[PDB]
C-alpha cells in the first residue's frame, strides 16, 4: 500500500507542503529523487515525528506539542493516510543558562561555553550542540564519557526559557 | 476483481442529466456526496468547490469556492434548516447557506472532520479522524461538547456518522465499540464492543428502528442492540465499512468483499447473497423504486431485485468510477463519481 496523503493539523506557522518536504515518508515522489517511493514504515514515521519536533524547537517554539498521530488504511487496503495533530505553542526566547553538577573545576570555561546572545530565541539544537562543546571540554582534560542534561524551564508570562544544566564529568582516563 | 456479468435488462436505466463538479475527490478516499433538499442538489469537490443545482435539470444555481487552501472538502454533503454543512480534514466544518453559498459560519473542530455531518436537536455533529465526537450549534457553530473515543493503533480511514434517537447519538468508533451519548451535554450513556485481521472500525452508521440499534463493524459483526442499554440481542459474524437498509423486516448489506446480502430483521438470518460483483468494490446501497442500486470502482450502477437477489438491470455511467454513497429520496436517485461529476439517474 502507498501513502496517499501525509497531513499536519495545527500548523499554522509553517505550510503543510514546507513541514512534510523534510520527511522520509512521502505521500509523493519529487522527480529529482528516483529511489524514493510512498511505501509506509513504522521506523520511518518515527523519525519523521521528532524532525517535525526539531523543526519547531529549532525555531523557538518551546512548547511544542504532537498531540497524536493517526496512520489509517483505506477500505481496499491500497491506501495508507498519516495524519499528525500538533499544538504549536507560542515563540520563547533564552533568558539565561544555568550549569551546575560535578564540572570537575572546570566551572569557567563551561560557564564561557554558556553565554547567551542577547534576545535570542530558544533553539533546541543549540542547546544540544552547546551540551556537546561541554562534553567536549570536558573530554581535553580526560574525563571521555561526561553525562549532560538540559532542563528547559518555562516562563509562558515572559515567553522565556531558561536553561538548567546538569554536568555530570564522570571518570577520567588515562 | 470480479468480471462483469452479462445481464438482460428488465428496463432500461438513463442518465436524467450529468454536472461537473471541479475535479471531485479523485483517489483521496472520502465521504464526499451529493445532498437533496427542496428540488435542489448540493454537491462538492475536495480542493474546496461546493455548488447547488436544479434537482431537474442539473443547471447551475450558484457556485462557490472554499479555497478562496485546498480546503481537503470530505465529509458530507449534509442539508439541514437552509444550512449546507461540510467536514473538511483541515479541521474545518462549514454552513453555508442554501439560498447563495454564503457562509454562515465556519468552525474549527478538533481534527480531520471525515463523517458526514448529522444534524439533531439543534446540533450538528462531527466525528474526527483522531477520535473525537463535536456537537456543534446549528445557528453560530461553536462547539457545545466533545467526546473522546479510543484510537486504535491502526485503523480504516473514514469515520461513523452517528444515528439520533430519543436525545442521544449512537456512533461506531474506530475500536470496535458502539457507543450512546446523550445529546444534551455530551453524557456517555452506554458502550458496548460489536467486534490487519484485527481491525474493528465501525465505520458505518448505526441504524435505531424499534428501540433496537442494529451496527456493523469491519471484520465483523453485525449486531443488533438494545436501544435503552446497550445489551446484545444477536449477532452475526459479517462485516463492512458501508451503510446498510434496514427496510420493512429486511436488512440490506454489502460486506467488505463486496457480496451483496438481505437478512431477516430478526435474528439476522440470511435470506440470499449475492457474489458476483466480489472486490469490484461496491458503494454502499440504496434503494430505488423497488431496487437496491450500487456503484462500482469501474463506474458501472447495478440494480439488484430485493426478494431474490437477482440483477434486473446493469448501467455503464461513468468512466472515473464510484466510490461515495449514492442518494435516493424526493423521487431521485443521485451519485457522484470520483472526477466530481454529479448524476441523476432515471429508472
Ligand atoms: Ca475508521
Amino acid at each position: 500500500a502507498e501513502i496517499q496523503q501525509i497531513n499536519i493539523v495545527g500548523n499554522h506557522a509553517f505550510t503543510t507542503d514546507e513541514l512534510i518536504s523534510h520527511f522520509q515518508l512521502r505521500d509523493e515522489v519529487p522527480w529529482w529523487n528516483v529511489v524514493g517511493d510512498r511505501k509506509y514504515q513504522k521506523q520511518k514515521l518515527a523519525g519523521d515525528l521528532e524532525t517535525l519536533r526539531s523543526y519547531y524547537l529549532d525555531r523557538g517554539y518551546a512548547r511544542f506539542n504532537i498531540d497524536s498521530t493517526q496512520v489509517s488504511l483505506t477500505p481496499d487496503k491500497k491506501g495508507i493516510y498519516v495524519t499528525v495533530n500538533i499544538t504549536e505553542g507560542d515563540q520563547y526566547k533564552l533568558s539565561g543558562v544555568e550549569v551546575s553538577g560535578n564540572l570537575a573545576g572546570h566551572s569557567a570555561e563551561i560557564e564561557q561555553l554558556t553565554k547567551i546572545e542577547p534576545g535570542e530565541l530558544y533553539n533546541g539544537t543549540k542547546v544540544t550542540k552547546m551540551e556537546d562543546d561541554i562534553k567536549k571540554l570536558l573530554g581535553r582534560y580526560g574525563y571521555a564519557y561526561p553525562r549532560v542534561q538540559s532542563m528547559p524551564e518555562i516562563n509562558d508570562a515572559d515567553k522565556t526559557v531558561k536553561l538548567r544544566v546538569n554536568v555530570d564529568a564522570g571518570n577520567r582516563f588515562y | 476483481m470480479s468480471p462483469l456479468p452479462t445481464v438482460e435488462n428488465q428496463f432500461t436505466p438513463t442518465t436524467a442529466w450529468s454536472t461537473s463538479v471541479g475535479s471531485g475527490i479523485g483517489n483521496f478516499y472520502s465521504n464526499l456526496h451529493p445532498a437533496l433538499a427542496d428540488n435542489v442538489v448540493y454537491a462538492a469537490d475536495r480542493a474546496g468547490l461546493v455548488k447547488a443545482l436544479n434537482a431537474d435539470d442539473g443547471k447551475e444555481i450558484w457556485s462557490v469556492s472554499l479555497a478562496e487552501e485546498p480546503a481537503l472538502l470530505s465529509g458530507g454533503v449534509t442539508v439541514s434548516g437552509g444550512h449546507v454543512y461540510i467536514g473538511s480534514e483541515k479541521a474545518q466544518v462549514y454552513a453555508l447557506n442554501t439560498s447563495d453559498g454564503t457562509v454562515a459560519w465556519q468552525t474549527k473542530v478538533a481534527g480531520e472532520a471525515l463523517s458526514r455531518p448529522v444534524v439533531s436537536d439543534g446540533l450538528v455533529l462531527i466525528h474526527t479522524s483522531n477520535g473525537q465526537l463535536q456537537a456543534l450549534n446549528e445557528a453560530d457553530g461553536a462547539v457545545k461538547w466533545t467526546v473522546n473515543l479510543d484510537m486504535p493503533s491502526l485503523s480504516l480511514r473514514g469515520e461513523s456518522a452517528p444515528t439520533t434517537a430519543f436525545g442521544a447519538a449512537v456512533v461506531g468508533g474506530d475500536n470496535g465499540r458502539v457507543s450512546a451519548v446523550l445529546m444534551e451535554q455530551g453524557q456517555m450513556i452506554w458502550q458496548q464492543r460489536i467486534s490487519i485481521d484485527r481491525l474493528s472500525d465501525v465505520d458505518t452508521t448505526p441504524v435505531v428502528v424499534n428501540g433496537v440499534v442494529f451496527a456493523l463493524a469491519y471484520n465483523g459483526n453485525l449486531t443488533a442492540l438494545d436501544l435503552r442499554s446497550g445489551q446484545i440481542m444477536w449477532k452475526r459474524e459479517l462485516g463492512s465499512v458501508n451503510d446498510f437498509i434496514v427496510d420493512g423486516n429486511r436488512i440490506y448489506l454489502v460486506d467488505q468483499n463486496d457480496r451483496v446480502m438481505a437478512l431477516t430483521i430478526d435474528g439476522g438470518v440470511t435470506l440470499w447473497t449475492q457474489s458476483d460483483l466480489l472486490h469490484r468494490l461496491l458503494t454502499s446501497p440504496v434503494l430505488y423504486n423497488g431496487n437496491l442500486v450500487v456503484g462500482d470502482s469501474e463506474g458501472y450502477l447495478h440494480w439488484i431485485n430485493v426478494e431474490d437477489g437477482r440483477f434486473v438491470a446493469q448501467q455503464k455511467v461513468d468512466s472515473s468510477g464510484f466510490q461515495t454513497e449514492p442518494v435516493a429520496a424526493d423521487g431521485k436517485l443521485l451519485i457522484q463519481a470520483k472526477d466530481g461529476t454529479v448524476y441523476s439517474i432515471t429508472r
